[PDB]
RNA sequence: UGUAUGGCAAGUCUAACCGGAGUAUCCGGGGAGGCACAGGGAAACCGACAUGGCCGCAGGGCUUGCCCGAGGGCCGCCGU
RNA sequence: UAUGCCAGCUGGUGGAUUGCUCGGCUCAGGCGCUGAUGAAGGACGUGCCAAGCUGCGAUAAGCUGUGGGGAGCCGCACGGAGGCGAAGAACCACAGAUUUCCGAAUGAGAAUCUCUAACAAUUGCUUCGCGCAAUGAGGAACCCCGAGAACUGAAACAUCUCAGUAUCGGGAGGAACAGAAAACGCAACGUGAUGUCGUUAGUAACCGCGAGUGAACGCGAUACAGCCCAAACCGAAGCCCUCACGGGCAAUGUGGUGUCAGGGCUACCUCUCAUCAGCCGACCGUCUUCACGAAGUCUCUUGGAAUAGAGCGUGAUACAGGGUGACAACCCCGUACUGAAGACCAGUACGCUGUGCGGUAGUGCCAGAGUAGCGGGGGUUGGAUAUCCCUCGCGAAUAACGCAGGCAUCGACUGCGAAGGCUAAACACAACCUGAGACCGAUAGUGAACAAGUAGUGUGAACGAACGCUGCAAAGUACCCUCAGAAGGGAGGCGAAAUAGAGCAUGAAAUCAGUUGGCGAUCGAGCGACAGGGCAUACAAGGUCCCUUGACGAAUGA
C-alpha cells in the first residue's frame, strides 16, 4: 500500500498512458512500482554508461544514484534521482522525471529499460 | 495548577483569611465608579440585590456571612419550614450585587478608597 | 512567485518574491508523520506500581478442600491476575519507550512541505479555515511586530477579510469522556498562525485558536496542526524571507 | 488489522495444542541448550581455532582502489593538476587513525596519475604506470625491504 | 533475523551533550562512534570483473519474422 | 382447573451500568539531615457537654511578639448552652513560651511505674572535680566498609550460572566514595587528578573452551583545582585553657623551612602576584510564596434554576484551570503583564590583606619497610603466565636508587617515584515542597478516596478487609388519625422531582411477590433451528398480505 501520494499519482498516470496511447513500457514500469520498494531499481551511472545509447531514452523503474561516470549524451528518466546523480547526468545529457517522459512520449517509443 | 482536582481542592481547603475572597460580590455601577473596583468582600452591613436564584430581582440587607461554607444570609430571602417557621436560604455571593456598603469600620473604608489596595 | 505585502491598515504596500520552499510539493503523509512524532515525544511515561497486588504472603492450599488452587490469605484470594485485588498481568510499564525517532532530512522535508501547503488557497480552505481572500499566506509589513493591543490585530484581520477564521475558532467544545476529570474538559478549532521574526506576537497570541511562532523555529505542528496541511497563516515580511532557508 | 489483533477467541493464539506453550521444555532448554545433542543442527562445531595477537601490535591500513581515485579526478580539482598528481593520504577518509594508507588496484585508470601513498599493490602499480602514470612511495612508506 | 511503507544514497544515522525557544514538545548544533564502501588467511601477509563470450524474459526497434536485449541464466577471467 | 411451565407488567431484592472525583499511580523540577539543649517513636492526659480523628502538653484544639489579614470567630463536625472579637479576634508567615511519662534513655530498678542526688557506660582534655567536652539513637531510599545463600540456568549435575544477588553485621552525609600518577602505552616530537554520561563493545579476556561471563586505554561530553605533611637545614622562636592571674602541653620536638615546576645547604641573578592562611562578600539564575490585575451578569423564549437558544455589547501582553441552581474570557477565585519576599546557588565568584614565584652553580645532606619483591594455601576478577585481595613463610635497594610499559631474566628505551595526608564542582536517592499526565476512575487505582495499617486474626514474629454520591436550597416532613409506640401505617406538608426521605443520583442480571398473555392434572426428556398452524397485540419506530382472472413462463412435463 503505497503511502506516498505522488508515487500513487505517477502510477495512475503511467497506467493511463499505457492504456490510452500506444505505450506498453509505462504500464510495465507501473507494475514494477506497484511492487515492494525492495524490488525497485537502484541504478548507478556506471550502469547507464555501459548499456544506454544516444537518442534512446533510458527508463529506470526506480531511482538513479551517482556512482561511476557517464559520458553519453542520453536522456535518463527515473522516478527520482540522487542529488549527485542528477548533477552528473545534466553535465553530459539530461535527467528527466518519469512524469515528464510520459507527457512528451505517451507512446513510450524508443526507450530502453534499465535496472 | 491547571488540574481541576487541585483547583477544587485549594478552594474547599482554603484557610479562613483566604476564604474572604470566596464571599466577594460585584459592585453596582455607582460603587464601581466611586471606589474604582469591580467587586468587594460582602459584609453583614451591606445591602444587596439578588441576580440569579428564585429570588432574582429582590433587594435586601446582608444578615450573615459564613466563611466556613462561603455563603451569605440576606434579609427576607427565606424558606418556609414545615412547622411554618421561616429560615434563610443561603446565597452564593457570585449571584449577587452590592448596592450599598457598611463603612462603620475605618479600616474597610480606607482599604476601599486606597489605590494600592482593594477590599 | 510573488506575495503582496500589506500595511497595518490592510492596504497593499508593495510586494516581494514568495520564496522557493513554497513551491515544495505537498506531502501530507510525511507531514502527518512529523506531527505524529512530535505529539508522541511530549507524552509522559506511566505505569502501575511494580508491587501492586504482590504485597501479601498468600498461598494456595493445593488439592484437598474442593477449591481451585488460587493463592489465599485469611480466606481471601490474592496476588494472581484473576483474583480481585490481584496484580495486573501485563500492565502499562514505565520502562517502555514512548518516543518516535525521525531522520532530520525526512522531518525538515515535512516542514518545507507544510510551509508550502500554506501558499495554496484551496488547501487552506479545505483544511477548514474561514476567510475571503485569493492570495495566501497573508504577508504583512514588519511593523506588525510592534503592535501591542489584541484589538489592534483584530481590526487588521478584519481589514484583510481573514477574521472570520477567528469567529470559527471562537467556540469551545466540551469533550466527551473522562479527560474532563484530568483537566482536558475543553478544546477548540485551530485558527490563524502568526509567524514573526524577533519574537512571537504577544498581541495576537490571545486570539481564539491563534498560535504565534517565529521563523527560526516554526515547526510542522503549527504549520499543519493535527497533521492536516494548509493552515491559514500570516507572515511578517522579514519572517517570510527568513523562513526561506529552513 | 494485525495477526495479534485477530487472536481473541482463538483460545490457542496459534500455538497448536494448549499443551504446547508452557515452559522451556517447548524450547528444548533455555538459550543455546542442547547445541551439541538434540539441537546440534546448524551450529558452528565445538572447539578452538587459531590464535590472536595483542591488539596494540596490530596494524590497520586504510585502503583505496584506483577505480575510486580515477573516477573522481576532475571532481578533485582541489588537488594538483600536473602534466594529475594526487597524494592519496588526503583522499582516503579516516587516514589518521590508520597505521598507513595503501592503494589497491581494482578497476581501471583512464588517466595518467602520479600517486603518493605509503603502499601500493603490484596491480596498483601496473595499472597506473600502464596508463602513463607514476607511483611515489612516501617517506614513511619507505619500509619495503 | 524477515517483511511493508518512508527519507537519503556511495553513503547513511547521530549518542552523550551545547545553544535557542513557544522551555519535557520544538528549532539549531554535535559524526564521537556504528553500519555500508574488498576480500582472503590461524597468522605473517597479500589484495579483486567501472564487463570478455553465449543464451534469453520483459521492454524497445524494423521494411513484421529479423535486430537491440537492462534484470536473469551459463561461462570465462580476477583477489586470497 | 389445582401443583406448574414460558414471556411480560407493577412493586421489591440486588448494586451492575452511566455520569461524577476529596484517592491513587507515574514522570519532572526544587530541597535535604535529626538527637544528651533528650530525638524519632510510643504512653497517658487535654474541650462546657467529647467516643473517634487532628491539635496541643498540667499555660494541654492552646500562651507571647512582630508582620500580614480582617468582621467575623470558637478544627474535622451543619447540636445546645455560652463565649470571644474595633483593647482589631479568626486566619497566615516568622520568631519565642510552655512542652507530663516511657523512649539512645544516661542515678537505680520497672510491661509507660517506682526507689534514694546521679552525663549510666566508654572515651579525650583536665583546675584530676563529671570541671570542660565527645559517643549512643532516628531517617524514604540513595552511599561506604564487612559477612554472604539457595531455588534457578546448564533442558541431569560437581566447576560454571543465579550473584557478590537475597539476607545479615558496622558506619557517614545531604549526598556519599573517589582524586592530583612509582598513571597511560591510539609507542608518541603523544595524553596529563577524580567521578559520571555517550561510545569504544558484547570487542579483548574468561569458560565441563559447554551453557554462559565480560572489561580497559582512547574518543565525544559534563564539571573542572589544586594542595598539605614526614625528613634534610633551623631548635622553644610554638600550642591549648583562662577576662587576668595562673595552669596544661612540648627536646620521645611545639614552631620555621619544605613537598618532583624535588627540596635543604653554600654562592650569587632576579623576583614575588604562585601558593597557603585570613577579611569582605554578591549579581544573575532556580524553586516557592505573595501584591496588583481588563471586560455584560443586558433583551426575548424555555426552565425549578440560564452558564442554553435567539438578539445586542465588551476585554484580551488575560480564549490556562476552578467555582457559581445547565455549556461562563467579560458573575466569583484566578489567568497575561509588572512587581515583592523567602530559600537554594553561597560564605561561593569577584575583590582585598598578608606571604613569597622563579633561575644558575656546587653539594652521593634529605625523600614514608615486614614495604617492593619471592614462595606455600585460598578467595575474587574479563584479567588470561598478564585482576584485586586475605592468610602462613621469606624478604631489598636508597635517587649514583627504585617501580611501570599484560610470561620470566638481562641490556636498551619511554613513563613515573610506592610503602604519609587533604581536596570544591559535574553523578545517586526521594523523605519533604511544587508542578505535570494519550495512566486508574470506587471489585479499578495504593492494602488504604470512608474508622486504614482502621475493624479484625495469631502467644509471637506477623497477618489484615469492606464501606464514595439526598436536594438548588434542609425547605431533613408541622398538624391530624391509628398504634403498646420518638416504631410502623394512613392522611398531609416541602421540592422540578420523595420511585430525590437518609448506605436517599441512575438502579442491569440472577431472583421474589402480585398480576397479564399462551399452555395445563392421558402424558416423554439438549429445552432448539427451519416450515406451517391456534390464541395474544394502543400509538411510535416496519407496511404489507389474501383471492378470481390475465401476462410471463427454467428444468420438468401430462
Ligand atoms: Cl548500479
Ligand atoms: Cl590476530
Ligand atoms: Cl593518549
Ligand atoms: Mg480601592
Ligand atoms: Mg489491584
Ligand atoms: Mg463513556
Ligand atoms: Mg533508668
Ligand atoms: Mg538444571
Ligand atoms: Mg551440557
Ligand atoms: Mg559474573
Ligand atoms: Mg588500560
Ligand atoms: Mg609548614
Ligand atoms: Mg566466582
Ligand atoms: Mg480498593
Ligand atoms: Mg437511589
Ligand atoms: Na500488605
Ligand atoms: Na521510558
Ligand atoms: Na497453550
Ligand atoms: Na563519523
Ligand atoms: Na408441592
Ligand atoms: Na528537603
Ligand atoms: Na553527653
Ligand atoms: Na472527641
Ligand atoms: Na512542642
Ligand atoms: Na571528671
Ligand atoms: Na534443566
Ligand atoms: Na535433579
Ligand atoms: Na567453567
Ligand atoms: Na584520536
Ligand atoms: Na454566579
Ligand atoms: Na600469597
Ligand atoms: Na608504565
Ligand atoms: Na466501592
Ligand atoms: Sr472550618
Ligand atoms: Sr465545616
Ligand atoms: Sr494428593
Ligand atoms: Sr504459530
Ligand atoms: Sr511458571
Ligand atoms: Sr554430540
Ligand atoms: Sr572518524
Ligand atoms: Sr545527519
Ligand atoms: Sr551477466
Ligand atoms: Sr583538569
Ligand atoms: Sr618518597
Ligand atoms: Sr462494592
Ligand atoms: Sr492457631
Ligand atoms: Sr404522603
Ligand atoms: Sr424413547
Ligand atoms: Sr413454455
Amino acid at each position: 500500500s503505497k503511502t506516498n501520494p505522488r508515487l500513487s499519482s505517477l502510477i495512475a498516470d503511467l497506467k493511463s498512458a499505457a492504456r490510452s496511447s500506444g505505450g506498453a513500457v509505462w504500464g510495465d514500469v507501473a507494475e514494477r512500482l506497484e511492487k515492494p520498494r525492495r524490488t525497485h531499481a537502484e541504478v548507478n551511472l556506471g550502469r547507464i554508461e555501459r548499456y544506454a545509447q544516444e537518442d534512446e531514452t533510458v527508463v529506470v523503474p526506480g531511482k538513479v544514484l551517482g556512482s561511476g561516470v557517464l559520458q553519453k549524451d542520453v536522456t535518463v528518466a527515473a522516478v527520482d534521482f540522487s542529488g549527485t546523480a542528477e548533477t552528473k547526468i545534466d553535465q553530459v545529457g539530461e535527467a528527466v522525471s518519469l512524469e515528464q517522459a510520459i507527457e512528451n512520449n505517451p507512446e513510450g517509443s524508443h526507450v530502453r529499460v534499465i535496472r | 495548577s491547571k488540574q481541576p482536582d487541585k483547583q477544587r481542592k485549594s478552594q474547599r481547603r482554603a484557610p479562613l483569611h483566604e476564604r474572604h475572597k470566596q464571599v466577594r460580590a460585584t459592585l453596582s455601577a455607582d460603587l464601581r465608579e466611586e471606589y474604582g473596583q469591580r467587586n468587594v468582600r460582602v459584609n453583614a452591613g451591606d445591602t444587596v440585590e439578588v441576580l440569579r436564584g428564585d429570588f432574582a430581582g429582590e433587594e435586601g440587607e446582608v444578615i450573615n456571612v459564613d466563611l466556613d461554607k462561603a455563603v451569605i444570609h440576606v434579609e427576607d430571602v427565606t424558606l418556609e419550614k414545615t412547622d411554618g417557621e421561616e429560615v434563610p436560604r443561603p446565597l452564593d455571593t457570585s449571584n449577587v450585587r452590592v448596592t450599598d456598603l457598611d463603612l462603620e469600620d475605618e479600616k474597610r473604608e480606607a482599604r476601599l478608597e486606597s489605590e494600592d489596595d482593594s477590599a | 512567485m510573488q506575495a503582496t505585502i500589506y500595511d497595518l491598515d490592510g492596504n497593499t504596500d508593495g510586494e516581494v518574491d514568495l520564496p522557493d520552499v513554497f513551491e515544495t510539493p505537498v506531502r501530507s503523509d510525511l507531514i502527518g508523520k512529523a506531527v505524529r512524532a512530535a505529539q508522541a515525544n511530549r507524552k509522559q511515561d506511566y505505569g502501575s506500581d511494580e508491587y501492586a497486588g504482590l504485597r501479601t504472603p498468600a498461598e494456595s492450599f493445593g488439592s484437598g478442600r474442593g477449591q481451585a488452587h488460587v493463592p489465599k490469605q485469611d480466606g481471601r484470594a490474592r496476588r494472581v491476575p484473576q483474583a480481585v485485588k490481584g496484580r495486573s498481568a501485563h500492565p502499562p510499564k514505565t520502562e517502555k519507550d514512548r518516543s518516535l525517532d525521525l531522520n532530520d532530512k525526512e522531518r525538515q522535508l515535512a516542514v518545507r512541505s507544510a510551509l508550502a501547503a500554506t501558499a495554496d488557497a484551496d488547501l487552506v480552505a479545505d483544511r477548514g479555515h474561514e476567510f475571503d481572500r485569493d492570495e495566501v499566506p497573508v504577508v504583512v509589513s514588519d511593523d506588525f511586530e510592534d503592535l501591542v493591543k489584541t484589538q489592534e490585530v483584530v481590526s487588521l484581520l478584519e481589514a484583510l477579510d481573514v477574521h472570520a477564521d477567528i469567529d470559527r475558532a471562537d467556540e469551545t467544545k466540551i469533550k466527551a469522556g473522562q479527560g474532563s476529570a484530568r483537566g482536558r474538559k475543553y478544546r477548540r478549532p485551530a485558527s490563524i498562525l502568526f509567524v514573526t521574526s524577533d519574537e512571537p506576537s504577544t498581541a495576537a497570541r490571545n486570539l481564539a485558536g491563534a498560535d504565534v511562532a517565529t521563523a527560526s523555529e516554526v515547526n510542522t505542528e503549527d504549520l499543519a496542526p493535527g497533521g492536516a496541511p494548509g493552515r491559514l497563516t500570516v507572515f511578517t515580511e522579514s519572517a517570510l524571507a527568513e523562513v526561506a532557508e529552513r | 488489522t494485525s495477526k495479534k489483533k485477530r487472536q481473541r477467541g482463538s483460545r490457542t493464539h496459534g500455538g497448536g495444542s494448549h499443551k504446547n506453550r508452557r515452559g522451556a521444555g517447548h524450547r528444548g532448554g533455555r538459550g543455546d541448550a542442547g547445541r551439541d545433542k538434540h539441537e546440534f543442527h546448524n551450529h558452528e562445531p565445538l572447539g578452538k581455532s587459531g590464535f590472536k595477537r595483542p591488539q596494540k601490535v596490530q596494524e590497520e591500513a586504510a585502503t583505496i582502489d584506483v577505480r575510486e581515485i580515477d573516477e573522481n579526478v576532475t571532481l578533485l580539482a582541489a588537488d594538483d593538476v600536473a602534466e594529475f598528481r594526487v597524494d592519496v593520504r588526503d583522499v582516503v577518509e579516516e587516514a589518521d587513525d590508520a597505521d598507513y594508507v595503501k592503494v589497491l588496484g581494482a578497476g581501471q585508470v583512464r588517466h595518467e596519475l602520479t600517486l603518493i601513498a605509503d603502499d601500493f599493490s603490484e596491480g596498483a602499480r601496473e595499472k597506473v604506470e600502464g596508463a602513463g602514470g607514476s607511483v611515489e612511495l612516501t617517506d614513511l612508506g619507505e619500509e619495503r625491504q
